[PDB]
């Protein structure tokens, strides 16, 4: 088959500014071939350009593409936000066809520190036999965040699932669940339990914490 | 004007076998080639399979091939795909995508369907309302929380009072842990609109014929 | 199974330009301009070609290419009922091998004739010579051009043959002409396109470095400007006239050579993927170009003589062997280095037919060695062989009364043969395959299917066109009559067996395997018109 290889894998922007994609496929792509997909977060793929340069209909014309052989670009002039998606490219020169590994074009904001929110275990859980205690951590940038948990003064590192929001089309921000699950047995036995954020924006991590007896 | 939509698909034993549909219309169907291409979880593009205007000339992956099966029915306008002893690997969204012309690409996709590959065996999921620690009470706003949990397959539904705020709620993608899925969403008023106003958490997971609804009250 | 491909494109190309740029290229679309509304012309010429001429050349390279095999084996997997087309169209190009070679003879006749200080066609005192003959072309009958005796009286010698009932003596310059004529076609179809595909380098490309010179000899002689005025001289009345629409249809359907299974034959070399429809496009236009083209060096020479040689231009404004073996060399042998513009106007000659009857022979050979592996094993033998049928047989062709013979299967070849040998390509292709099984079958190729104009014109212009072609040619049908004499009607007779023993293979070889397959009528019928790629 031939590999399409795109970069970068993911970029960020600032509206206005010019980005550019590549795509380098492991063997050569008439340019008739090559044409390109923007697929939106949760929707399905649309045709952008086809033929290396050419746009699809209802594409707007800060689109552009160009390339040859085993090199080709995807150029976007002034960036909207609007125009935060992923980008595939496709060959149809020869079977069996190919998507390229795409890039993840988000958008770039100003710096933001997240507001975070500690759950302890519920009526209904604890009665289920099991206990999970729940951190929100919203609305910050950039997209990197870490969580500590600790019950009492010590550190618990395992028995944890993250998830992260993409990234969002009003505010361009991110946010974060954890979810720490213990035994109702475990949870219990131990004192209090504290969920902890470390963000580029402080030097010391933002944390939040309750007391079971409270 | 041109819709496409697939159907079919769900949850298969490995080794199992399915059939998929797509929808055609707003064209005419017999003069275009189709194609099924596939989007894993892991968001990687994979092309499957493709059948020309009359079905005559017949190309696949190398990883599906043989056991699957591409077909259409210009009648009824429909495109088919078979597929049998199904590995873990072909799970993924399938779409129906539409292109006749190799130099124009795929012009329609469809909305897709999803095909869920495992020995794993469907459950129902625990909802729990998630409700703040008592003080401090501020404010201005305050945030409330619902926790899906050790559910399978995907999807399901969350919604906060049956779809009426859906502003300062953000909705975590599920994460699978040992054959079970946990979600969770969030959802910011103000401290005025709560508890004064009732809030509660709409679960929906029609795989288990599940329909939960959580209030959430400060027990 | 896989068989070979060209050495490299332009091997197809040069090959396919080759086989369509001919004689007629030359003689007829020149005088077909000056004959109706000069540069007016080209508008039902360009029309002609656009809705009937190049669908069906396209089509023809399509399939060939397609089905990867010969006329006769691909009408076979196309429309089994049909396959008797493909006998048809191989038939057809087999009879016209016989007389046309001698069209390269007679050039290659000439070139020998040629080197010398004073061309003999130039005066009026040699032996062969009548008390009639004046020194150029006039009006009246009874009196010939020094160079039409020449070549009626000295190189042919028909003034001695009373008619095709009189054959006379075998004349050996010509017997040997024609020999050097099939020699250079059996080094060249030898081994196959490997060698073949590369000798059409110099026959392709020869003939443009020779037009190239004459056009600017001709650009540069005293009267040539007259010339292109009589040439392209816009007058649109013409263009109203049915007459004019016919012979654009005519030349145009000529011209791009389908039906001969030559086409077909030579695509099928090619790799199944490649661009035919930009080949076609381009092979076309490079067809009509080079006729254009040989339009001006041709008038730029006929105004030289309707200027300082005092003749009349509808005197020497001709089409067929006439304006090249007499009239054009008429003018070159009064210019200074005549014996230059005379050696390669001649090789020019030999050069231009020599592609075309390399394809036909070709089309011939390929057809039967797909149909026949015993064939197609050892081939240097098969056309060792065909070849040297045709050297026997076209003997008759070089006797006293040889141009008789050669006028006679000129018209009976495949005059009609062809055109309903292409009406039921047309039709069986369009309607008994379908249109949306060839467009299927073409956007595998290519990677995108034949616009519905291309499909319009396959399925109803063309048809149309082709027995617009015949109709109105058939209603101004004259029993074969050559220059004061009148054929026999036997001879005519004789004539309508050749035309028509390519034509009967369609409905005898329908009839033949409709009764050679099992199963009720309905139930047979959806057996041979099921395509060998369906099965
Ligand atoms: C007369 C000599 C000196 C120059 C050559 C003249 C022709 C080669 C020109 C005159 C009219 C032209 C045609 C005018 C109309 C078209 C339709 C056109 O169709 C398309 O636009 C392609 C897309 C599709 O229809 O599927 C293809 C070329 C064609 C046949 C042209 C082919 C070239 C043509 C025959
Ligand atoms: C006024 C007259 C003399 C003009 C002559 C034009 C000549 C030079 C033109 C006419 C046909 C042309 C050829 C047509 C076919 C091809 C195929 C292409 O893949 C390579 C170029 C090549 C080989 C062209 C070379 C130039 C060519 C030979
Ligand atoms: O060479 C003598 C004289 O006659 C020539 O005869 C022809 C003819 O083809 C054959 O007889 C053979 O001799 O080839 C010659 C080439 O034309 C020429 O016709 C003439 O020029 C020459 O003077
Ligand atoms: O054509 C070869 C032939 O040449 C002689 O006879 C000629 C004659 O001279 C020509 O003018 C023309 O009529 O063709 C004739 C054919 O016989 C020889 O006498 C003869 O042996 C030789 O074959
Ligand atoms: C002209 O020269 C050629 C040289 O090839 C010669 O054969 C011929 O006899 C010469 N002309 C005459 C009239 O002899
Ligand atoms: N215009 C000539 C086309 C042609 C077709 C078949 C032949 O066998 C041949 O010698 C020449
Ligand atoms: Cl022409
Ligand atoms: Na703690
Ligand atoms: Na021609
Ligand atoms: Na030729």
């Amino acid at each position: 088959e031939n590999v399409l290889t795109q970069s970068p894998a993911i970029m960020s922007t600032s509206p206005g500014e010019k980005v550019t994609m590549t795509c380098r496929a492991s063997s050569s792509v008439g340019s008739s071939y090559l044409h390109w997909y923007q697929q939106k977060s949760g929707a399905s793929p649309k045709l952008w350009i086809y033929s290396t340069s050419n746009l699809a209909s209802g594409v707007p014309a800060r689109f552009s593409g160009s390339g040859s052989g085993t090199s080709y670009s995807l150029t976007i002039s002034s960036v909207e936000a609007e125009d935060a998606a992923t980008y595939y490219c496709q060959q149809f020169s020869g079977y069996p066809l190919t998507f390229g590994s795409g890039t993840k074009l988000e958008m770039k904001r100003a710096d933001a520190a997240p507001t975070v929110s500690i759950f302890p275990p519920s009526s209904e859980q604890l009665t289920s036999g099991g206990a999970s205690v729940v951190c929100f951590l919203n609305n910050f940038y950039p997209k990197d965040i870490n969580v500590k948990w600790k019950i009492d003064g010590s550190e618990r590192q395992n028995g944890v699932l993250n998830s992260w929001t993409d990234q969002d089309s009003k505010d361009s921000t991110y946010s974060m669940s954890s979810t720490l699950t213990l035994t109702k047995d475990e949870y219990e036995r131990h004192n209090s339990y504290t969920c902890e954020a470390t963000h580029k924006t402080s030097t010391s991590p933002i944390v939040k914490s309750f007391n079971r007896n409270e | 004007e041109v819709q496409l939509v697939e159907s079919g698909g769900g949850l298969v034993k490995p080794g199992g076998s399915l059939k998929l549909s797509c929808a055609a219309s707003g064209f005419t169907f017999s003069s275009y080639a189709m194609s099924w291409v596939r989007q894993s979880p892991e968001k990687r593009l994979e092309w499957v399979a493709e059948i020309s205007s009359g079905g005559r000339y017949i190309y696949y992956s190398d990883t599906v091939t043989g056991r699957f099966t591409i077909s259409r029915d210009n009648a009824r306008n429909i495109l088919h795909l078979e597929m049998s002893s199904l590995r873990s690997e072909d799970t993924a969204m399938y779409y129906c995508a539409r292109g006749e012309v190799r130099q124009r690409g795929f012009d329609y996709w469809g909305q897709g369907t999803t095909l869920t590959v495992s020995s794993a065996k469907t459950t129902a999921p625990s909802v729990y309302p998630l409700a703040p620690v008592c003080g401090d009470t501020t404010g201005s706003s305050v945030t409330l929380g619902c926790l899906v949990k050790g559910y399978f397959p995907e999807p399901v539904t969350l919604t906060w009072n049956s779809g009426s705020l859906s502003s300062g709620v953000h909705t975590f993608p599920a994460v699978l842990q040992s054959d079970l899925y946990t979600l969770s969403s969030s959802v910011t008023v103000t401290s005025s609109t709560w508890p004064s106003q009732s809030i509660t958490c709409n679960v929906a997971h029609p795989a288990s014929s599940t329909k939960v609804d959580k209030k959430i009250e400060p027990r | 199974d896989e068989r070979e491909t060209w050495s490299g494109k332009v091997d197809f190309l040069l090959s396919v330009i080759g086989f369509a740029v001919d004689l007629a290229n030359v003689w007829r679309f020149p005088y077909l301009c000056y004959k109706n509304g000069g540069g007016a012309f080209l508008v039902p010429y360009g029309i002609m070609l656009a809705v009937g001429g190049i669908p069906l050349f396209y089509m023809e390279l399509a399939l060939g290419q397609h089905n990867r095999k010969g006329a006769i084996t691909c009408w076979g997997r196309l429309v089994p009922l049909f396959k008797g087309i493909g006998y048809a169209v191989v038939l057809i190009a087999f009879y016209v091998d016989f007389y046309y070679n001698v069209i390269i003879a007679w050039s290659l006749r000439f070139f020998f004739a040629s080197f010398t200080n004073s061309l003999p066609w130039t005066s009026c005192n040699n032996i062969w010579n009548t008390p009639n003959c004046r020194p150029f072309e006039g009006h009246v009958e009874g009196f010939q051009s020094a160079a039409s005796e020449y070549f009626n009286r000295y190189i042919l010698e028909l003034n001695r043959s009373e008619g095709i009932h009189d054959l006379g003596a075998i004349k050996w310059d010509m017997a040997l002409c024609l020999l050097i004529v099939y020699l250079i076609c059996y080094f060249s179809l030898w081994k196959g396109i490997s060698t073949s595909g590369k000798v059409v380098w110099f026959t392709a490309l020869f003939p443009y470095a020779v037009l190239l010179i004459l056009l600017i000899r001709g650009l540069t002689l005293p009267g040539s400007f007259l010339g292109i005025q009589y040439y392209l001289t816009p007058n649109f009345s013409a263009i109203y006239k049915a007459e004019v629409w016919v012979d654009a249809a005519t030349q145009v359907f000529f011209s791009l050579g389908p039906g001969f299974g030559v086409l077909l034959a030579y695509a099928s070399y090619n790799k199944y993927h490649n661009n035919v429809y930009k080949d076609a496009l381009l092979t076309s236009f490079i067809n009509s170009a080079t006729s254009f083209i040989a339009g001006f060096v041709i008038f730029s020479v006929l105004g030289y003589m309707a200027h300082t040689l005092g003749v009349r231009i509808e005197d020497v404004a001709t089409e067929g062997p006439g304006l090249v073996f007499v009239v054009y060399p008429a003018a070159i042998a009064t210019m200074p280095a005549s014996t230059f513009w005379a050696l390669i106007f001649f090789m020019m000659l030999a050069t231009l037919g020599l592609d075309s009857s390399f394809g036909g022979s070709e089309a011939i050979i390929t057809a039967l060695s797909d149909e026949f592996p015993k064939i197609k094993r050892n081939r240097e033998l098969f056309v060792a062989g065909l070849f040297s049928l045709y050297f026997v047989v076209g003997l008759a062709s070089c006797t006293q009364g040889g141009f008789y013979f050669f006028h006679l299967l000129d018209r009976y070849a495949a005059g009609y043969s062809i055109l309903v040998a292409v009406f039921f390509e047309a039709i069986a292709v369009s309607w008994i395959y379908g249109t949306n099984r060839f467009s299927e079958d073409i956007r595998d190729m290519i990677g995108f299917p034949p616009g519905r104009y291309w499909q319009v014109c396959w399925r109803f212009v063309a048809p149309i066109f082709l027995l617009f072609i015949t109709v109105y040619g058939l209603i101004g049908y004259e029993p074969l009559t050559y220059a004061d004499y009148v054929y026999p009607s036997w001879a005519n007779a004789l004539g309508w067996c050749i035309a028509g023993s390519s034509v009967v293979m369609i409905p005898a070889v329908a009839i033949f395997k409709l009764l050679s397959t099992p199963g009720s009528l309905r139930q047979r019928f959806t057996i041979l018109t099921t395509p060998w790629r369906d099965q």
